């Protein structure tokens, strides 16, 4: 009595995604995640001036280009042997942090929310699933249903302007957005002025007000209606984080620390243990057993028997691990926002001080949205601080020369999860460039040992009581905020 | 107040053209969506998914045959029978599955369109996906149309990404033309099919640093005063109105901040590289 459901395109994610599920007795019993578009940035990059990489790599994704830019310039800083100044480090954090706010807001509202909020009866808000299990369907008190839906929809509409303001903030020291000009090997290209710091701060305060007063309350209210969605979309419960937003010049300390949590245990992150498998991916490897990214290979092969995705399969100590706000917030375990502390008590009867106090609820559809909203607040607190630390007039750029032969790795967290760029230079040109991105860790296919990727695994057990309106499949997928351009590059 | 029907498709894109559109002002994106266009299909933002989303796209392409704009973001890969870009899966009168390639999608929808508008340098000219080293046979809309012998009005709005003013302005000008062609002639295009409205000015000729250039005052590093030419600026070989319009609602632009990398040009990126070596 199994039924197959195939969804291609899985919309309201970035890029080209197919999801296939098998359903039996009203639940998903198997799943496959497929990325169907390839460009091959790692091939395109070969033979170029290594400095070009921080422009080229941004075109992997127009939603998170600052993350790729950050990883690339850090790889170049490492390979070129240059140390960034205090003000360069802070300026880079302000450019990138403004897009963290943009990206999370864009995701929750403009990608995720139409699985819960009933939009107006015009395209692109319709057509939609006939039985979409929306706020207007769930809340049985009709006036409350209308009021809650209108509250959510008005925030969706307002968030269009708030996310645009976040890009003004990125452009302030980044030049433009998408695709900044302001981050380069050696630091940042424009020293902040007092006036431009004040202009960034004024916009930031408007974004921060929306985050605290509108976005956080909506997420906690939404979860209080969809309590069943804290109880499914579980997955491996293994998470990894690389560290993001260095808070000191030697990159010893971060806003959100590196770490791994596997099978209920915390451990340190050791980059030596990252490798990629391709048994079910459209790629050829010169040797068996998975490849560490420092010897990564990008030899596309769409004819590879048994393969089903252009996404490779990264594993840590041979374990699938997921990434993103859930991962970072779980690893760091920061104190929850005052709004979260209050609304968890008021709306759920939950006493919670720190993220891990959510317990099992963290590893779920709604847990992922909560983690993302809380991280948006946490990032806003950091930006507010960085705006006080940044020094008008202080040098942000240090000169460098392209080395003949070198290697460097830039580690960061994209809004969607752990990100590194590995750069090898020979004869002053890119010899190899290997990208291990965020959605790569989430939306990957089975490895050579048949272990499902995190999204594939998290789909197992998701309820599908109505096969013609399988809304929880998309809800699970979108809770991960996938970017398939990043996943495949 | 009839809105322009739009089907927005993505090939080998990064969604940056879409994101840049979301940054529009005067009008902003809310008014664009509710008042200016009917965005019928767009994979990043639309409510429906899978079968329902594709069925809706095809229904609109039929009902609005010869009366919708096909907006294309990203390049079209032709190697390996188009299999480097699968845009969806269709189901027959029987129950079987068929993948749809970017090639197949464009070949299908372009002849149904009123006009095709290639937004971004990828779709207009090939861009980064078509750059040296790629193995996907990545192609622009104009080249794919030429190979396919498709004659359909085509307008290119390049940039990586294009400014929202360029995309909105071009689309509004095209729609105005359709509604009243003699009152609103189509924007004059250059040899590369992009409107002179936005791409007629040379950046360098219009640059506020031109006085410094003329006096040989060149910035020694990014954070020193002077013209950016020695840092790699491609303003001299680039045609766009960025010096006037600036970016992100007038907040900054590439040349003030750093350098122009020639992102609107048909030879971007290879003809504009290395980015940090002077022209
Ligand atoms: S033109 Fe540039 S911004 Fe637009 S899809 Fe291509 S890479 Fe992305
Ligand atoms: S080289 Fe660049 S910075 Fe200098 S005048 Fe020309 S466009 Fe302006
Ligand atoms: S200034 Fe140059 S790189 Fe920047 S948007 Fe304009 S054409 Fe593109
Ligand atoms: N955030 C983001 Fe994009 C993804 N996944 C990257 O890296
Ligand atoms: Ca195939
Ligand atoms: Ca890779
Ligand atoms: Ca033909
Ligand atoms: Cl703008
Ligand atoms: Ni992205
Ligand atoms: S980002």
């Amino acid at each position: 009595g199994k039924v197959k459901i195939s969804i291609d395109p899985l919309t309201r994610v970035e890029g080209h995604l197919k999801i296939e599920v098998e359903v039996k007795d009203g639940k998903v019993v198997d799943a496959k995640c497929s990325g169907g578009m390839f460009r091959g940035f790692e091939q395109i990059l070969r033979g170029r001036d290594p400095r070009d990489s921080s422009q080229i790599v941004q075109r992997i994704c127009g939603v998170c280009p600052t993350a790729h830019c950050t990883a690339s310039v850090m790889a170049q800083d490492d390979a070129f042997g240059v140390k960034v100044t205090t003000n360069g480090r802070i300026t880079r954090n302000l450019i990138f942090g403004a897009n963290y706010l943009q990206s999370h807001i864009l995701h929750f509202y403009h990608l995720a929310a139409l699985d819960y909020v009933k939009g107006p009866d015009v395209s692109p808000f319709v057509p939609r699933y006939a039985n979409a299990d929306l706020l207007t369907d769930r809340i049985k008190d009709g006036a409350k249903a209308d009021a809650t839906n209108t509250y959510g929809l008005n925030q969706y509409l307002k968030a269009l302007e708030i996310r645009r303001i976040c890009h003004e903030m990125v452009a302030m020291f980044g030049g433009r957005m998408p695709h900044v000009q302001g981050m380069v090997v050696g630091g940042a290209t424009e020293i902040p002025t007092a006036d431009k710091v004040a202009e960034y701060a004024a916009r930031f305060k408007e974004v921060q007000k929306f985050v605290i007063e509108e976005y956080l309350p909506l997420i906690y209210t939404l979860g209080s209606v969809y309590t069943d969605l804290f109880e499914t979309g579980i997955g491996w419960k293994n998470v990894i984080a690389f560290g993001v937003f260095p808070e000191d010049d030697d990159y010893k300390t971060f806003l959100l620390k590196p770490g791994v949590y596997i099978d209920g245990k915390d451990e340190e992150f050791d980059s030596k243990l990252v490798k990629e498998y391709v048994g079910h991916s459209f790629f050829d490897h010169s040797a068996p057993g998975g490849l560490h990214y420092s010897v990564g290979e990008t030899n596309p092969n769409p004819d590879k028997p048994g393969a089903y995705s252009f996404v490779k399969a990264p594993r840590y100590k041979d374990k699938p691990c997921e990434v993103g706000p859930l991962a970072r917030m779980w690893v760091q375990n920061p104190e929850l926002s005052p709004v979260g502390q209050k609304l968890l008590k008021e709306l759920y009867g939950i006493e919670a001080k720190n993220f891990r106090d959510l317990g099992d609820k963290a590893f779920s559809i709604m847990g992922r949205h909560v983690a993302r909203a809380e991280e948006t607040w946490l990032t806003a607190v950091a930006v507010e601080k960085w705006l006080k630390q940044v020094q008008p007039g202080a040098e942000t750029y240090v000169k460098s020369e392209i080395p003949d032969a070198a290697e460097g790795t830039g580690f960061t967290e994209a809004p969607r999860g752990a990100l590194l760029h590995y750069l090898k230079i020979k004869d002053k040109k890119i010899e190899n460039y290997q990208i291990v991105s965020a959605t790569l860790w989430n939306a990957n296919p089975r490895d050579d040992m048949g272990q499902r990727g995190p999204i594939e695994e998290a789909l197992i057990g998701v309820p599908v009581p109505d096969i013609k309106n399988p809304v929880n499949v998309g809800r699970l997928v979108r809770s991960y905020d996938p970017x398939l351009g990043c996943a495949v590059h | 107040a009839k809105k322009a029907p739009v089907i927005w498709v993505q090939g080998q894109g990064c969604t940056g053209c879409s994101v840049s559109l979301l940054n529009a002002v005067h009008p902003r994106i809310k008014e664009i969506l509710l008042d200016v266009i009917s965005l019928e299909f767009h994979p990043t933002v639309m409510a429906s998914e899978g079968e329902m989303a594709l069925a809706h796209m095809y229904e609109i392409a039929e009902k609005f045959n010869g009366n919708f704009f096909l907006l294309v973001e990203g390049a079209i890969p032709t190697a390996k029978e188009g299999r480097y870009c699968i845009v969806g899966e269709t189901l027959d009168a029987k129950g079987h599955h068929h993948e749809v390639t970017m090639m197949e999608l464009i070949r299908d929808l372009a002849p149904k369109s009123l006009a095709t508008v290639a937004v971004g340098t990828c779709s207009a000219y090939g861009g980064i996906p078509a750059a040296e080293g790629n193995v996907t046979g990545s192609k622009s809309v104009r080249d794919f149309f030429a190979d396919e012998k498709i004659e359909k009005l085509l307008v290119n709005v390049p940039g990586c990404p294009p400014h929202p003013d360029w995309m909105v302005g071009t689309l509004v000008a095209a729609w105005s033309h359709v509604l009243n062609p003699t009152e609103h002639p189509l924007p004059e295009l250059d040899d590369d099919g992009r409107p002179l409205l936005f791409f007629g000015d040379n950046i360098h000729e219009n640059c506020p640093y031109l006085d410094k250039y003329d006096n040989s005052e060149f910035a020694e590093t990014f954070t020193k005063p002077g013209c950016k030419a020695e840092l790699g600026c491609k303003g001299p070989s680039t045609y766009a109105d960025c010096a006037k319009r600036r970016w992100n609602n007038g907040i900054n632009w590439c040349v003030e901040n750093a350098v122009c990398i020639g992102c609107v040009e048909p030879d971007f990126p290879d003809g504009k590289s290395p980015f940090y070596v002077a022209e």
